[PDB]
DNA sequence: GATACGAATCTTTTTTTCCGTATAGCCGTAGC
DNA sequence: GCTACGGCTATACGG
DNA sequence: GATTCGTATC
């Protein structure tokens, strides 16, 4: 029943080749297949890179029967204190392989949440019964991990998903779903995405959702930015031209505007200006020092909350400070 | 404040069961207990102060002999003792007459802190072996003593379930019914239930319901009664209605359960009265 | 079929000949081997440089034959607790256990560092009690975390980080054993990333050669990352604003590195990190802990470290 | 064949690395507990490691147990290790002080508790307390001797929570006696100090002298005055000094001569860090080094308070404002950082800098002192509890629901007044709550 | 007799895992 | 031959 | 680490 379950967990590779965007690694995994040995693999990278995946993959391929017992896969999910460590997964890698020769595959899913002294036992276990198991340790944050963990581990690291699989990824999803996207909305989708996969299948699935029709029917840009809620590019350009040139009271006015036309929300414009004035040439190097602060301050309060309208006039009056220095 | 009392479990036996039977309880209640040696009866209590208590009436015509002296009123002699050495003392006096014997068990008041002197006999087989014992206590002042009461119940709610006694027909089956929940290790909480004559066990959970009914003959003596409490005060309901042949359970809607226990002595009866709070809300 | 041992536990050294880095120290190893009288030691150091497997093999030239029941490896995945430490090691040390006149019993316990008080407490009481028939080798990374009352007992001994030179002809040794074709920029590199770490440089080797063959500079950082302490580093230590700002966003935020580890990150390399002044390095240290602050309440963009870099620049360049 | 610190063990009261003055009062001490009648009942040895504390004492008993022995030499020492069958591991003390009590007349032995219980369990924990409680408070007309020796050492970190009890950051008689058995009149505590350079020295020069073909026949003769200077200058253990004596000596290279690190105290942190460390004057170095160390100590509430109590005392006081407000901002803004380390090396470096930057020679600085923060707490729990009472009296005798807010402000100090004039012209609380308050 | 050296003092009340005890359940043997 | 009770053991709790 | 008082040695 694949047709019940979201896009994010519908379209999970199951080959190595349906993994996009890290070549370099999926090669490089590859060849330890193909050549027999494979070493204490460690994933690294941003969330929705392609790490589980990538993965789960890997041990179908290793083990294309006998997954169920030649694979523990272990998260944050279940307990992995000091006596898991200690009891289970020494039981495991342990005993000899049941028929499938080869190697027992650990996985230690989101590893960065386990507990030093856990990491502390399973680092001897590691490198005693390397002989016949293989450890793979996945996580997002490496200041989480013991040294001696990352030292036993040959590292791999999952960069942020390029233009192109993206693109390969949507198509793939727009074929099955019979579905169609606009250029422009294509590129938009991949701005938002930052290197995730996760948030443009999300999109998409929001965006055919949208649609009153989903055939027969294109996804443009506007479908985007009113499924997400994200300023379009022209408002922001707009926005900055009144805050840069305009006086004070039209720049509040074009502010106010732009944000009840459709709803928007102030940290979006922020990020939206923060982007773009990193394009810009500054000639005195003290209005980036006034921006950057300025505008952290002014996140860090609206993540915090307060007055909404507060912070926008903070927004202009240190976007109009800061370039007062440029003269 | 000169106590002194004299028991003899062969002479009467159901008194001394019923004495048995209420140091029994309050050792597996809590450690110590509170025995308040009125002039006319001796009321044996186990307060926590959500946790149950106990309150055991003993009529002076219980033991053979009654001297109750003291300053306060009505020679109101209270003192706290350890059940434990209270209960072994009671253990050898059971197998002194196990083993067979009559002796009687002599206890007085010998001296704020004080102990009891239980002294008893036993003869094995023609020889004299003088079993001596003190077990330490501490007197209990009279305003603590005021500062403990027998909670009221009201009966707004409050329903009567007159449960079979345990030498009848159906008194095996109940025995049965009550003890069918506590042969689970995962309970700690049981909902019954009372609809006007039925008695329901529930046992309800995150992935587990339990649905023990009791379809025999029951009695109430003279409308929905539900009330959840723990599984340990379950267990010392158990054992209570096992050494009683007349029990009376009394369940108030979302408020108490009364757990009462007569032993008709005719004479003063002996009753035992647990009072049991809900664990949690319906 | 898969059946090929890893170049890290293939080629570890049986021999204490084998074991580079640290000259002094394992010719103290080879001198106490060939001598008998085993003190009871601690040996620290970084990861990877040689610990484990040389206490294994002095334990293995100091028995021998009697290697099977003379010896009692306990580490952090077996139980360490007090009653474990109780039983076992008194059984053990109480054991008469017939051995040249020079031999002793070795109770090797490694990752000592992560062992409860209490076992300690047992352990200074054990050596006190049967120092005269067994001795007992402590593997650790930091010496702080063994109480000085067993520390008492020991002859400390401190591992150094292995030089270029030693982890280069170890490298060699693997390379002639195994016949791969390799590039002399190729070896540079791979020393470089290993940062003095042998078993990450053998790690990173085989890597190479299974994934690539021939190991030259381009296959090693295509396959292999630079350290990003070093990255940091090179951050923190620009001159303008748009270097750091492009150093930053090219190099950790375009390669996927969490904003939490470039905090860390910073972090350490201001409290490693020479030739700066005193209230420099301390004003650094409170933007970064500042940023840390932010990051872990929920803001964790790219904004914050921006941000944390032009207070960094300003505090340098004064005002 | 044989280690030199077992092998060299002294055999007189003259061969232990002990000064006169504590050999004179351990002595007194000991004469005094040996007496049919002995004010001190326990005898409560403190120290670091490696303080001859032990052996010490065994030379003692070696001379004063065969003294006081009726007629019809050594020490019952405690052994935890000791499982017997039909024995709860609590109650193992328990059995030993019991059978111990037995070694008064005829049968004298003075007792040595070297290795204590599990005291990291806090059940056992509290039942030694309540052991060795009521030993003190015994009514027996005569016990033995009881000398108990307690290693003061710092528990390394071990599991991450904010639980952390005085037990789990350091292992001191303080944190495992409470203050009844601390203070208590039948209690004789002799703190002992790590051993000087002196004695170190001539120790060691007399075990090489006992050894010299060894030396002699290795070339190590006259290089051996130098080593002895300098492991008696690193470090104050004599074992220590000792082992990495015979490991220099048994050495064939050119090996580094090293020994085992003590752990620094509080108030040498605290002049550490106002008044910086000899041999070092890289402020960065010193810092990292404390930090990595001592990070138990530094990574605590209680050494940012001490800093602040004892920031006065770097000239009498005698400094600029600007100097003690920049310190003190620092200190308010660490406060703000929830505990990270960030916070305790940015508030040590700044310290560290400011003092640095306005040092000078001929500077005559006080004495620092602990923080009055718990004093301060308790005097809080007095005027909690008062402030109860004044709460339950006010809603007893009449109906009157006043917040706590509105006691600690005006009713702290008005309602006893009201109370004073009602009651002297003529309710209960006359006194002003938590006391007066003064200057 | 001047000085280096040494002693005394400057002090305290959420989460994971582990160590030992409590307790209920079940099996084996004495007695009715 | 069956039941009761004491001893042994596995598991949850506590600090 | 600092101050203050007391000894042993040069
Ligand atoms: N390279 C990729 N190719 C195809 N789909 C991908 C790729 N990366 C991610 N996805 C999709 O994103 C989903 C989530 O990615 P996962 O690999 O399961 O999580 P992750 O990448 O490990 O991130 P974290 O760190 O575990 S939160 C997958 O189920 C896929 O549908
Ligand atoms: N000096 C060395 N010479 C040769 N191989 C070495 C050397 N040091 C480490 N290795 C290799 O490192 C691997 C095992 O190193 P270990 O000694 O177990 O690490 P370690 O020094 O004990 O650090 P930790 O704290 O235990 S992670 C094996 O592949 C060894 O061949
Ligand atoms: N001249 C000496 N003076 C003192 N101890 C000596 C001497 N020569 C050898 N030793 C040995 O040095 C050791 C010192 O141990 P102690 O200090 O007596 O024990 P301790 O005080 O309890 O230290 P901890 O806390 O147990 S490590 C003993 O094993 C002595 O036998
Ligand atoms: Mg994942
Ligand atoms: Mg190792
Ligand atoms: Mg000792």
């Amino acid at each position: 029943s694949k047709e019940n379950l979201p896009w994010v967990e519908k379209y999970r590779p199951e080959t190595l080749d349906e993994v996009y965007g890290q070549n370099e690694v999926i090669t490089t995994v590859r060849k330890f297949v193909d050549e027999g040995k494979l070493p204490h693999l460690l994933f690294y990278g941003p969330p929705g890179t392609g790490k589980t995946s990538t993965i789960v993959a890997l041990a179908r391929e290793i083990y294309g029967k006998n997954y169920s017992n030649m694979v523990l896969e272990l998260n944050a999910s279940d307990d992995r204190g000091i006596d898991v460590v200690r009891n289970q997964i020494k039981d495991f890698a342990s005993t000899r392989q049941i028929f499938s020769k080869g190697f027992k595959l650990i996985i230690l899913d989101e590893a960065d949440a386990m507990t030093n002294a856990a990491q502390n036992a399973l680092r001897r276990v590691i490198e005693r019964y390397t002989k016949n198991t293989r450890f793979c340790v996945l996580a997002n944050y490496a200041h989480k991990l013991t040294p001696a963990l990352l030292s036993r581990c040959t590292r791999f690291r999952f960069q942020p998903l390029p233009q192109e699989a993206i693109e390969r990824r949507i198509a793939n999803v727009l074929v099955h779903e019979k579905l169609k996207l606009s250029p422009n909305a294509e590129k938009a989708l991949i701005e938002l995405s930052n290197g995730d996969m996760r948030r443009v299948l999300n999109v998409l699935q929001s965006c055919k959702a949208t649609l009153d029709n989903p055939d027969e029917d294109e996804i443009s840009d506007d479908v985007i930015y009113e499924c997400c809620g994200a300023p379009r590019p022209s408002d922001l350009k707009a926005v900055l031209k009144s805050i840069l040139e305009d006086d004070w009271g039209t720049a509040h006015y074009t502010l106010n505007k732009v944000r009840s036309a459709k709803g928007l929300a102030l940290i979006d414009l922020i990020e939206g200006i923060v982007k773009i004035l990193e394009d810009y040439e500054l000639q005195n190097e003290e209005t980036r020092v006034h921006l950057l602060t300025k505008l952290a301050d002014i996140e860090y309060s609206i993540s915090k909350g307060g007055n909404d309208q507060i912070q926008g006039s903070a927004v202009i009056g240190a976007i109009k400070a800061s370039f007062e220095n440029e003269t | 404040m000169k106590l002194k009392l004299i028991v003899n479990g062969c002479e009467a036996p159901d008194d001394y069961k019923l004495l048995r039977t209420t140091i029994n309880t309050v050792a597996s209640l809590r450690k110590t207990a509170i025995l308040r040696f009125n002039s006319e009866r001796l009321t044996i209590i186990s307060t926590p102060k959500d946790t149950g208590q106990l309150w055991c009436t003993i009529p002076h015509d219980v033991f053979r002999l009654y001297t109750v002296i003291s300053a306060r009123e009505l020679n109101t002699i209270t003192m706290e003792c350890n059940c434990d050495s209270l209960l072994s003392v009671f253990k050898r006096y059971d197998r002194v007459m196990n083993q067979g014997s009559s002796s009687n068990m002599t206890i007085k008041l010998q001296s704020p802190i004080c102990a009891l002197g239980i002294t008893f006999e036993e003869i094995v087989h023609n020889k004299v072996i003088m079993h001596s014992f003190k077990v330490p206590v501490k007197l209990l002042f009279r305003a603590q003593d005021t500062r403990i009461q027998e909670p009221m119940i009201n009966y707004i709610q409050l329903m009567m379930y007159k449960l079979p006694p345990i030498s009848g027909e159906f008194g095996s089956a109940f025995h049965g019914f009550i003890r069918r929940v506590e042969r689970y290790s995962n309970v700690n909480h049981i909902h019954l239930m009372g609809v006007k004559v039925e008695l329901k066990i529930i046992v309800n959970e995150l992935d587990w319901h339990l649905e023990i009914c009791w379809n025999g003959p029951l009695d109430s003596v003279i409308s929905t009664h539900e009330v959840i409490i723990r599984c340990k005060d379950w267990k010392v309901c158990s054992k209570l209605y096992a050494a009683f042949e007349e029990v009376v359970l009394a369940i108030s809607h979302d408020e108490s359960c009364v757990f009462h226990c007569s032993l008709d002595r005719g004479r003063e009866r002996g009753q035992i009265i647990y009072y049991i709070a809900r664990s949690k809300g319906l | 079929l898969s059946l090929q041992l890893p170049w890290v536990e293939k080629y570890r050294p049986q021999v204490l000949s084998d074991i580079v880095g640290n000259k002094e120290t394992i010719d103290r190893l080879q001198q106490i081997a060939k001598d008998g009288n085993m003190p009871h030691m601690i040996i620290s150091g970084m990861p990877g440089i040689g610990k484990t497997t040389s206490v294994h093999c002095l334990a293995h030239e100091l028995l021998g034959r009697s290697y099977a029941d003379g010896v009692l490896e306990l580490n952090a995945s077996d139980d360490r607790g007090i009653d474990v430490v109780r039983n076992q090691i008194k059984h053990f040390a109480q054991k008469k256990l017939h051995l040249p006149p020079g031999k002793h019993k070795i109770v090797i316990l490694d990752e000592a560092d992560s062992m409860t008080a209490g076992a300690q407490q047992a352990l200074r009481r054990t050596m006190e009690l049967y120092s005269n028939s067994t001795r007992f080798a402590f593997a650790c990374n930091q010496s702080n975390k063994i109480i000085e009352p067993l520390q008492s007992r020991c002859a400390i001994l401190r591992y150094s980080k292995l030089s270029d030179e030693d982890v280069l002809k170890r490298l060699l040794q693997i390379i002639k054993l195994e016949d791969v074709k390799y590039t002399n920029d190729g070896l540079e590199a791979i020393i470089f990333t290993a940062e003095g770490d042998m078993r990450q440089a053998i790690n990173n080797l085989q890597s190479t050669v299974a994934g690539h063959g021939l190991v030259n500079a381009d296959n090693v950082f295509k396959i292999v990352d630079s350290p990003h302490p070093l990255i940091v580093k090179k951050m923190l230590l620009a001159s303008n604003l748009e270097d750091s700002i492009q150093i930053l966003r090219t190099d950790l935020w375009k390669k996927g590195y969490s904003s939490i580890d470039i905090v860390t990150t910073s972090f350490r390399v201001t409290k490693n990190l020479a030739q700066v002044k005193e209230s420099v390095r301390l004003e650094m240290i409170k933007e970064i802990g500042l940023t840390h602050m932010r990051i872990l309440e929920g803001v964790g963009t790219y904004l914050q470290l921006a941000s944390m870099l032009a207070k960094i620049h300003k505090l340098n360049n004064k005002a | 064949g044989e280690q030199w610190y077992e092998k060299f063990k002294p055999n007189c009261l003259e061969q232990v690395a002990i000064h006169k003055r504590k050999l004179k009062d351990v002595q007194e001490a000991l004469d005094a507990m040996f007496l049919p009648n002995a004010k001190h009942r326990i005898l409560l040895l403190s120290g670091p490691s490696g303080c001859s504390k032990s052996t010490v004492i065994k030379e003692l008993s070696k001379i004063l147990v065969p003294k006081y022995r009726q007629n019809s030499h050594k020490v019952t020492e405690f052994r935890g290790d000791c499982i017997v069958n039909d024995l709860p591991q609590m109650e193992s003390f328990s059995e030993f002080l019991k059978g111990a009590r037995y070694l008064v007349m005829s049968n004298l032995s003075l007792i040595l508790i070297e290795d204590l219980p599990n005291v990291f369990h806090i059940d056992t924990r509290r039942r030694f307390q309540q052991l060795i409680l009521q030993w003190l408070y015994s009514s027996e007309p005569l016990l033995p001797p009881l000398v108990i020796c307690i290693t003061e050492c710092e528990i390394p970190e071990n599991d991450n929570n904010y639980r952390k009890f005085g037990i789990d950051y350091t292992f001191s008689a303080e944190t495992i006696m409470n203050k009844e058995i601390l203070m208590h009149p039948r209690l004789k505590r002799i703190k002992f100090n790590p051993i000087n350079s002196t004695l170190l020295k001539k120790h060691l020069k007399f075990i090489c002298v006992q050894n010299m073909k060894m030396l002699k026949e290795k070339n190590k003769w006259n290089k051996r005055q130098e080593v002895i200077d300098y492991i008696a200058q690193e470090t104050g253990d004599i074992r220590s000094a000792i082992t990495t004596l015979q490991f220099w000596a048994t050495s064939s290279g050119s090996l580094p001569i090293s020994t085992r690190e003590s752990t620094i105290s509080y108030f040498h942190a605290i002049g550490k860090v106002i008044h910086g460390s000899h041999s070092t004057n890289n402020d960065n170095e010193m810092i990292n080094n404390l930090f990595e160390n001592s990070n138990n100590l530094l990574s605590k509430e209680d050494f940012k308070l001490g800093i602040l109590e004892n920031y006065n005392t770097f000239n009498k006081g005698e400094f600029s404002i600007s100097d003690a407000s920049s310190i003190v901002d620092c200190l308010s803004e660490c406060d703000n950082m929830n505990g990270l380390p960030e916070s305790n090396e940015y508030g040590l470096r700044e310290v560290r800098k400011t003092f640095r930057n306005i040092s000078k020679q001929g500077h005559n600085h006080g004495t620092v002192y602990f923080p009055r923060e718990w004093k301060v707490r308790k005097l809080q729990n007095s005027f909690k509890v008062q402030a109860e009472d004044w709460l339950n009296v006010s809603l007893y005798k009449y109906n009157a629901v006043h917040s706590f807010r509105n006691i600690t402000l005006e009713f702290g100090y008005y309602a006893p007044l009201i109370r004073k004039c009602q009651s002297y012209k003529k309710i209960d609380v006359v006194d002003r709550i938590g006391g007066p308050i003064e200057a």
